[PDB]
């Protein structure tokens, strides 16, 4: 799950992820790019892809056997992405295609804890509907209801009941 | 031309956001009641670096625009970080290009890079500086500061923080003003007179490894040597020069706004007359860039860029000159980590210069042919921006609604893409700034620190100290003021994995990592945030297509502006203002 | 036209003493050395506020004038409170009066005057500021800040104080350089590169809600919104401004010395112009006051009277020209807390626009005739000087000055001696009257430092304690909407009305006891200023007045010095502005 460095291929590839070029992609991925090409920090193109919002290019890569659950170098997948900056379409994408729902970044930080904190209401309701586990511990021992008191956000606390 | 005057301020070890909401902003807000002023630009860079730009109108007298800008600088100074204050704050009228290059090198090479660099910041910058002229001086380099460099692991064996030998260092390298023996008013019948003299500055790497931080309850002592390696190094290490592929330092100067060229470059050679005989051995001026007979070649690489990748690009392009143009060039002096458009681990520069005219017979040899010839053989390279040198269009794009950074670069992006869709009127339609780079977030859980009884100032003092550095106070180098540093040396803040290495000290005593009270994720964020007449802003570079008006193109541009998400308007300047 | 350049301070919660001698005479006694000075006077404000307003010669270059002043200037800005300098001390070189008036209101009513006020100064006041010939910005509102509005009950039932509150703002209100990974000199071969981000400023009510002030022993949390209300809201609270009665914000516009008038109302235009087009949904601007046209009605009532006492006065004058004159007016523009005199609770004014010249035909309704018409019903007013007038060579201008250290009460007792005088020469003078306030109640405490001293509470926590909550402070900056402003503690208005409050706040010892501030303090009422001013470094008074019909200002000003001649040991006099 920990990809390495590819090159010139995994390198535009990467790039265009990022950018939202959907025609490069297609080109690229038809001519053998490797389709999980981490970066230096461990992004592949579907962290990318969902951190910046372009669903074309997070559902092309999941149909080229793209590790929906990659992590970077420190522990974090696309859906925790996804989740925390509030890319609806991509969390529901993303989880039905295999994501783990309750994938820990090296901080023990859920997608859960990430919606939950930025107030993403249907994207938490999405998380619990696929398996996601409501009493999760980060590592400071915070749940994603600790998140919604400390937050003062009523409408979440009521969501998780 | 319309006369710029330029503010440029920094702050160690600080982001982009951070310069620019403690600096920039600020100074940018109390720019007001001066007379003249057509715009104002700035860039606030993750090299912890702001530059803000005012430019007036023309026939504007700069001696006037200068002192009003100083005068509202200085009503505002006390509303900066006591960081950026600290570090000196300049104020400047003049050309943005270059007058001229001072090599300096050591024939004999017993001295390095930095050696040359010390030499020519304490030696030389100051009176070439204080020249009749000289608008600005920018040293291809740093002056040495006193650098400690701090060990995590000895430092925890010891129960000790950057913030104890930051305060070591403040009691113990430490002017002290003490009086006098028989001072005024005295005592009838008192025969001596004579000056107290206590704790002076320290002057040398073996007096600062000598401070005693702390007596061991067992008596023996734990002395600064001890948790931190101590040397004689730059108060930055961002900016190397090489002269022919080999060590150099130098002074790139500007001429100062309305000042003569001729008169400024003979009375800068005389100053350097005077400074020759004193040089040590092996040290030789060089002057590799005279204002043709010379000409200058960019490097831009895109931003996350390391010195080591600008070097191997800086490498081929003084290779070309060195090995294709043997025939006309005498030089290349080439500096990485300062570019045209200023400063970057990412960026770099190289000064030409050409054999005499009379030996570069014929066309093809004169500047032009050579410059395009170079531009051609460097527009191959991957990965940079390489152009020879020595028109279009500049659009601002403005956050007019308080839109944030995010959602301005979406609005660049549906901008230029809708002008590469019209080739036959726009043509090379970039950005002129840098793309959001992967940072390292970082999240103090305060509740965590509170409940061991940690302090976030002893918290984010080790953060800052360790992987920032941080300018402690002066001390005195072979008779020159000086300053000294304290930061991680170099292993210690390489990896992620190296932030829970460092420990911070509770009330209580005990040692605590900072694995047990933060916790971190990637992110994006901008290297180089700009601004417009106070305003969020992103500079937009292009042309006219062929066979098109300048004035069709940017109406275009106008067009394409107006379709743009709420909030976002533009404007145009430099070249575009008239 | 002679030439001004004037000194701005502010001191957030000052007495006009407080200015006076931390600010004001520190400033004064560096203004010395300057070419071309004819007389400097100040006012030193209970409103925290300094103006030292230096004339110069006529024909003397402004811009050197400027640099001069400013140069003296940086001698004491060392000298100064640390709460004046981050304020920003500001020095210009404009005419006293203004130019033109920018008004702004919502015609959806679906903003306050409130936030009409900050999106002026947040999107507006700067941009108009940097405009070349724009001397002086007025805005008649305040700019938001964050506002962390201080309950003493809550506070107290969690051993915690104002300076708890200030210590945890700037620690989780900050702005971390935190270095980078990877960065120089590294390890050869490194790859990676990033900055490292940690705290960033605040940007948000819900932010500082949750700023951590305690654990408590058993695990639960005190949030700064357990003991504070938490909104945006001025940095201050004293301009309102009202355009034909409805919310509005506004830019008083004062013009360079020198600058050309018609030159630099156009390039506002076209500076207003480029805002336009970005304004949310139903805000306008409109023009209340171009520079016949216009006129301007003064409303001055005494010290101590409120904000709702001249919110009354404003309304009357409003009333009138809405009602009375509505053939001839095409709108009033009503300001409450500043005018003519500078600023404070008890002042306000009007500016006034006429319909156009030829919807006007006849005599009495032009300028002078409906000005005329409007101070004779104004007059009726009590506790209210209001006045309406065009923007004289018979007036005079006398300082008298204190030059032996009697003091400011001695100096008010000689005023009313030269006063009473002029009372009884009315074939000579006519209304001689002071320009200034009068003296008013005000509320002396004494610190025991004995009994602080016993129980364990240091003289910072207590100072800090009363400033905070009565007076108000600010902690630093926070961003809203991309924007640098500021952050404030205060009491919430609740807990600091009334005398008896004062026992309501606690301030934590060295051994961790809370003590109310009645344990350590006795209070007394009695009289001080709340304008005091000064002419050429001395304490002084302005008397006004006017020639008697007929006999010219020459003459009138010979008696006066007469009268003067008679006034106690130490009491001296001279002339300025029209008499100099």
């Amino acid at each position: 799950h920990h990809h390495h460095h590819g090159s010139d291929l995994g390198k535009k590839l990467l790039e265009a992820a990022r950018a939202g070029r959907d025609d490069e992609v297609r080109i690229l991925m038809a001519n053998g790019a490797d389709v999980n090409a981490a970066d230096v920090v461990g992004w592949t193109p579907l962290h990318l892809a969902a951190y910046w919002g372009h669903l074309e290019i997070v559902e092309v890569l999941l149909k080229n056997g793209a590790d929906v659950n990659a992590y970077d170098t420190l522990g974090s997948t696309p859906l925790h992405l996804a989740a925390h900056f509030g890319h609806l379409e991509i969390v529901e994408v993303l989880l039905k295609n295999g994501a783990d729902v309750n994938a820990k970044d090296d901080n023990g930080i859920t997608p859960l804890h990430l919606a939950a904190n930025r107030g993403h209401l249907e994207i938490v309701e999405v998380l619990l509907k696929y398996g996601a586990d409501v009493n999760a511990q980060d590592k400071f021992g915070k749940t994603a209801f600790d998140i919604s008191i400390n937050n003062g956000n009523e409408d979440l606390a009521e969501i998780l009941q | 031309a319309p006369p710029a005057v330029t503010i440029s301020a920094s702050y160690p070890g600080a982001d982009a956001k951070t310069v620019q909401d403690t600096v920039t902003q600020v100074i940018e807000q109390n720019m007001n009641g001066i007379d003249n002023l057509m715009y104002m630009s700035s860039n606030s860079d993750s090299t912890g670096t702001v530059q803000i730009t005012l430019t007036f109108e023309s026939g504007t007298d700069a001696d006037i625009a200068q002192v009003q800008v100083q005068n509202k600088l200085q009503l505002a100074m006390p509303l900066l970080p006591q960081e950026v204050q600290q570090q000196g704050v300049s104020v400047e009228k003049s050309s943005s290009s270059f007058l001229m290059v001072v090599g300096v090198i050591n024939t004999d090479g017993t001295m390095t890079q930095e050696d040359i660099s010390d030499y020519v910041a304490a030696n030389m910058k100051d009176a070439i500086s204080r020249t009749s002229g000289v608008g600005d001086v920018q040293l291809f380099g740093s002056q040495y500061a006193m650098r400690i460099w701090m060990n995590p692991n000895e430092l925890n064996k010891f129960q000790l923080t950057p913030v104890d030998v930051i305060t070591a260092i403040k009691a113990q390298n430490a002017q002290v003003a003490a009086g006098q023996l028989g001072g005024t008013p005295p005592v009838k019948g008192q025969q001596l007179n004579a000056s107290i003299i206590a704790q002076t500055r320290l002057t040398s790497t073996e007096e600062f490894g000598k401070i005693l931080l702390k007596v061991n309850q067992d008596g023996s002592r734990v002395l600064l040597r001890d948790v931190a390696k101590i040397e004689l190094g730059g108060e930055n290490y961002d900016i190397i020069a090489e002269f022919n592929g080999q060590p150099a330092s130098g002074l790139g100067i500007k001429l100062a706004t309305g000042a003569n060229a001729l008169d400024t470059a003979a009375a800068i050679r005389a100053e350097l007359a005077k400074m020759e005989p004193f040089f040590p051995s092996g040290l030789k001026i060089v002057y590799p860039y005279d204002t043709q007979g010379v000409f200058m070649t960019m490097v831009q690489l895109p931003a996350g860029a390391t010195q080591e990748r600008t070097q191997k690009v800086l490498n081929e392009v003084t290779h070309y000159y060195l090995t294709k143009e043997k025939n006309n060039v005498e030089s290349v002096f080439a500096v990485n980590g300062f570019g045209f458009a200023g400063r970057g681990q990412n960026t770099g520069i190289a000064f030409v210069s050409l054999k005499d005219w009379a030996d570069r017979p014929g066309e093809e040899n004169k500047v032009e042919a050579i410059t395009m010839r170079a531009t051609r053989a460097f527009s191959q390279i991957k990965d940079a921006m390489v152009f020879a040198f020595n028109t279009g269009f500049d659009f601002e794009l403005i956050d007019q609604a308080g839109l944030g950074h995010e959602k301005l670069t979406q609005a660049r992006n549906q901008l230029l893409a809708e002008a590469a869709k019209h080739p036959d009127m726009l043509t090379s339609v970039r950005p002129n700034g840098l793309e959001d780079t992967p940072q390292f977030k970082i999240d103090i859980d305060q509740e965590k620190a509170q409940a061991l009884g940690v302090s976030i100032n002893d918290i984010n003092t080790t953060l800052g100290a360790a992987w920032g550095g941080s300018y402690v106070n002066d001390f005195i180098d072979r008779g020159r003021v000086k300053k000294v540093y304290v930061m991680s040396e170099a292993k210690y803040r390489m990896l992620p994995d190296d932030i829970g290495d460092w420990y911070v000290r509770a009330a209580d005593g005990q040692m605590v990592p900072f694995s047990a009270f933060s916790s971190s994720r990637w992110e994006y964020g901008s290297p180089r945030l700009e601004r417009y007449n106070g305003l969020p802003s992103m500079e937009i570079l292009g042309q006219a297509a062929p066979g098109k008006s300048t004035g069709e193109a940017m109406e275009l541009m106008e067009q394409l502006a107006s379709k743009l998400p709420t909030g976002v308007g533009y404007d145009w300047t430099g070249m575009s203002y008239q």
